[PDB]
């Protein structure tokens, strides 16, 4: 079935970090997975990643640093509107000095710190810290 | 760890494992600090300078420090290549 | 009168390098995760500030052919109020020696706790650096940072180790059979111990590797006590 | 090593094939899989020699870096390795332990057998498991000679060899003594060694 | 072992909670109406009455006394 | 019945043997006097029991060595056998020889002389 593709991509990344692996393969690939990985890599929680291209949905190989502590998904994509955001990042995040919430806004997939910097709400996807 | 003035307010900076990047706690009585020697490149005799490696207790308990030191050495000219 | 007490003839390599002034602080011991097996190593560095506290005395007993054979279990917490804390427990036949053997274990189990800032970094960290959890047999203890001045919002028992550890502000939570003091105290101690074993983006700088205290002082150990 | 002074010479491959050290066991475990060349036509694995040599020189480089020679405690419990460890400790000044181990020698501060080593060499991970389990309490690295069916738990520098036959075990200890004494200074290279490997072999009670 | 998380399941969640509240003892006792009927007070805190005759209720086994109640 | 000696008797006899090994013989009435003069046994029955176990141990030390007493004469015969002996030689013939897939291995690390071959039946137990 695989209702949600991002959920199992993130759970398979997170099951390997607990194990000390240097790399993972995750499949199928998707547009939202690549954007979420780019957001997670711009900050420095993962290394580079490579996309393997079959003529189907494809597969990704990720180089894992040892910096990632936990990444995860919020199961229904709730609407979040720049006033709920503080009450959201007081449940999901472990502190006020690190850890990011990832949300899709009409200006792309980004983090909360940029969402407030651009005055935009959207839908929550997940978090990593 | 610093503050807005700039000083460092911290008891100590714990070391991190060289194979999994996770810090080594203060009560991990299974972590080691293996120290290997450097040779003098001509007659193959020891000369002072040496290399040091830390391995955490967990990955030492799963039987993986063996093939992790081999990789930390091969990456670093103690073994060069062609193991 | 008589004088010249000469206790603590060491029996371990670390006792030698501690009693001889070669080693400076127990932070240099924690950096190398060595096991402290002599209770005088603690009183060398700390000792002028370590205050102990008897958390509970609990009479346990075994049924026997003749009798019920009772003996008492003492839970003692210890630690100076500036970043070190420990918790020991000993079961002995009489109270006076249980309370004395428990202080030894409470001193031997001293760990360093990490403190951080809640909102902004003005100086002298006051609270835990992140949300931490700790368990001991169906007792879960959640520690959460708090703004400056809120005190410790917790039960009486965790707000006796939290104080000793040096934390000024903390939001706490529990969800368990917390009425058993042993598991409550051990879970709080575990949550505090997990405060330096949590990777945090300021702990990403690669490690500079120093000489072990056994490698630096090989020449001493070779013949300092004999 | 990557160099040519440390490379294996033709005189040592003959010592290897004469002692039989390349001949593995019948079972393989998934951690020793990088040391095997190929399984023979009958069910037995050949150990790669070039890999034995590199792991043996890595163990020598780990032993030479310890300053006090007398906290490199060496242990053997089986009857085949006792003479070898006694002669290895004699040749380079370690402290040997042959026979029973008397658990608690590393973690008990009353016993008269209590020592605090800085390394640990051992003949067979699966027969001297007590020193390994105890080293896992006091931050103690470990070197070990591994058969193809050796569990690599708590060992840090495995050396692949036939671990079963007396000639193999003595040859490996003899070569470990040769290479520590060589790179510490002492018996400089470009000479054969006075000692012959047969001083290190098991007795196997005689005629 | 399973609960509907989806975005249009507010009716199922609300109806299941409303259905299951009726298994809480105090909730049912307060919202059914049988206790307010069986309560010898009309749901009041105090009540006046007439004394029929005094009685001698004997206490339960681990104690011994005669508790001296009245019948109102 | 009994006649099972106690640890206080056995340990005493073992120490007496391990120190005064050369004064003790094979007869009982002389070992009795020897142990009487070298030690202090505060009884006569204990003296006889210790001197009677000493004789039973001596009758055994003349054979193979026991595993609780260490003497000088019986250590040399170990020491002088743990050092090399002409029963052993070098590697017994230095023309030792191998099978295929070892020569195929040796070829991958540049070896080229003094070997042999054989091929087996094609699987175990045939
Ligand atoms: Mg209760
Ligand atoms: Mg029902
Ligand atoms: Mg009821
Ligand atoms: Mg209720």
């Amino acid at each position: 079935v695989r209702m949600n593709v991002l959920a199992d991509a993130l759970k398979s990344i997170n099951n390997a970090e607990k194990r000390g692996k240097r790399q993972v393969l995750i499949r199928p690939c998707s547009k939202v997975i690549v954007r979420f990985l780019t957001v997670m890599m711009k900050h420095g929680y993962i290394g580079e990643f490579e996309i393997i291209d079959d003529h189907r949905a494809g597969k990704i190989v990720v180089n894992l640093t040892g910096r990632l502590n936990k990444c995860g998904v919020i199961s229904p994509r709730f609407d979040v509107q720049l006033k709920d955001l503080e009450k959201w990042q007081n449940n999901l995040l472990p502190s006020r000095q690190f850890g990011f919430i990832v949300l899709t806004t009409s200006a792309g997939i980004m983090d909360h710190e940029e969402a407030r910097r651009k005055h935009t709400g959207g839908k929550i996807l997940g978090f990593f810290f | 760890m610093q503050n807005d003035a700039g000083e460092f307010v911290d008891l100590y900076v714990p070391r991190k494992c060289s194979a999994s990047n996770r810090i080594i706690g203060a009560k991990d009585h299974a972590s080691i600090q293996m120290n290997v020697a450097e040779v003098d490149k001509v007659t193959g005799r020891f000369n002072g300078q040496f290399k040091t490696y830390a391995i955490c207790g967990a990955i030492r308990r799963m039987g993986e420090s063996d093939d992790s030191i081999l990789r930390l050495a091969k990456a670093d000219g103690i073994v060069s290549k062609n193991f | 009168g008589k004088a010249e007490d000469k206790e603590w003839l060491p029996v371990t390599k670390l006792g030698r390098l501690v009693k001889d002034v070669k080693i400076k602080s127990l932070e240099e011991i924690y950096l190398f995760s060595l096991p402290i097996k002599e209770s005088e190593i603690i009183d060398f560095f700390l000792g002028a500030a370590l205050k102990d506290e008897v958390l509970k005395i609990m009479p346990v007993q075994k049924q026997t052919r003749a009798a019920q054979r009772t003996r008492f279990k003492a839970f003692v917490a210890i630690g100076d109020y500036n970043g070190h804390v420990g918790l020991g427990v000993k079961c002995s036949k009489e109270v006076a020696t249980a309370i004395r053997g428990a202080i030894i274990l409470a001193k031997l189990s001293i760990v360093p706790v990490r403190r951080g800032y809640w909102g902004n970094k003005i100086g002298k960290p006051h609270t835990v650096p992140c949300k931490v959890t700790g368990r001991c047999g169906s007792v879960l203890v959640h520690l959460i940072p708090a703004p400056r001045g809120t005190g410790i919002v917790s039960a009486p028992v965790p707000k006796k180790l939290l104080l000793m550890a040096g934390i000024d502000d903390c939001y706490t939570s529990a969800w368990s059979c917390t009425a058993t003091l042993g598991n409550f105290a051990k879970a709080t101690f575990d949550a505090i111990s997990k405060t330096y074993s949590y990777l945090t983006p300021d702990l990403w700088k690669e490690t500079v590797f120093t000489k072990s205290p056994y490698q630096e002082f090989t020449d001493h150990l070779v013949k300092t006590h004999t | 090593g990557a160099l040519d002074v440390l490379q294996m010479k033709e005189e040592d491959v003959l010592k290897f094939l004469a002692a039989g050290t390349h001949l593995g066991g019948t079972n393989l475990d998934f951690q020793m899989e990088q040391y095997i060349y190929k399984r023979k036509s009958d069910g037995i694995y050949i150990i790669n020699l070039k890999r034995t040599w590199e792991k043996l020189l890595l163990a020598a480089r780990a032993i030479v870096a310890i300053e006090n020679p007398a906290d490199v405690s060496v242990i053997s419990s089986r009857n085949t390795g006792q003479r070898a460890v006694l002669k290895f400790a004699a040749a380079t000044g370690a402290t040997p332990i042959a026979g029973r181990f008397t658990p608690g020698t590393f973690t008990n501060q009353i016993q008269a057998a209590f020592r605090e080593p800085r390394l640990l060499v051992v003949t067979d991970p699966r027969a001297d498991h007590q020193p390994l389990t105890e080293a896992s309490y006091v931050n103690l690295p470990t070197i070990a000679l591994c058969n193809t069916d050796s569990p690599l738990r708590y060992v840090d520098i495995a050396i692949p060899c036939n671990n079963k036959g007396a000639h193999s075990v003595g040859l490996m200890w003899w070569m470990l003594a040769r290479e520590v004494l060589r790179m510490r200074g002492t018996i400089s290279r470009e000479h054969p060694w006075e000692v012959m490997p047969d001083l290190y072999f098991y007795r196997d009670p005689e005629e | 072992m399973g609960k509907c998380r989806g975005l249009r399941t507010a009716r199922k969640l609300r109806s299941h909670r409303r259905d299951q509240k009726w298994h809480d003892k105090q909730y049912k006792k307060a919202h059914l109406g049988t206790a307010l009927k069986a309560n010898p007070f009309g749901g009041a805190s105090h009540a006046k009455g007439i004394v029929l005759e005094k009685v001698g209720v004997e206490a339960k086994q681990p104690n011994s006394a005669i508790r001296k109640c009245v019948r109102v | 019945m009994g006649r099972v000696r106690t640890k206080t008797v056995k340990k005493a006899a073992r120490v007496i043997i391990e120190k005064y090994y050369t004064r003790l013989g094979n007869d009982f009435h002389t070992n009795k006097r020897v142990c009487e003069e070298i030690a202090i046994i505060p009884s006569k029955k204990l003296r006889n029991k210790i001197a009677g176990y000493v004789t039973h141990l001596m009758k055994r030390i003349q054979r193979g060595p026991v595993r609780g007493i260490s003497i000088k004469l019986q250590e040399e015969e170990r020491e002088r056998r743990d050092n090399y002996v002409p029963e052993v030689s070098a590697l017994d013939q230095e023309i030792i020889e191998v099978d295929p897939d070892t020569k195929e291995m040796l070829k991958l690390l540049d070896f080229g002389s003094l070997s042999n071959l054989q091929v087996t039946q094609p699987t175990v137990g045939m």
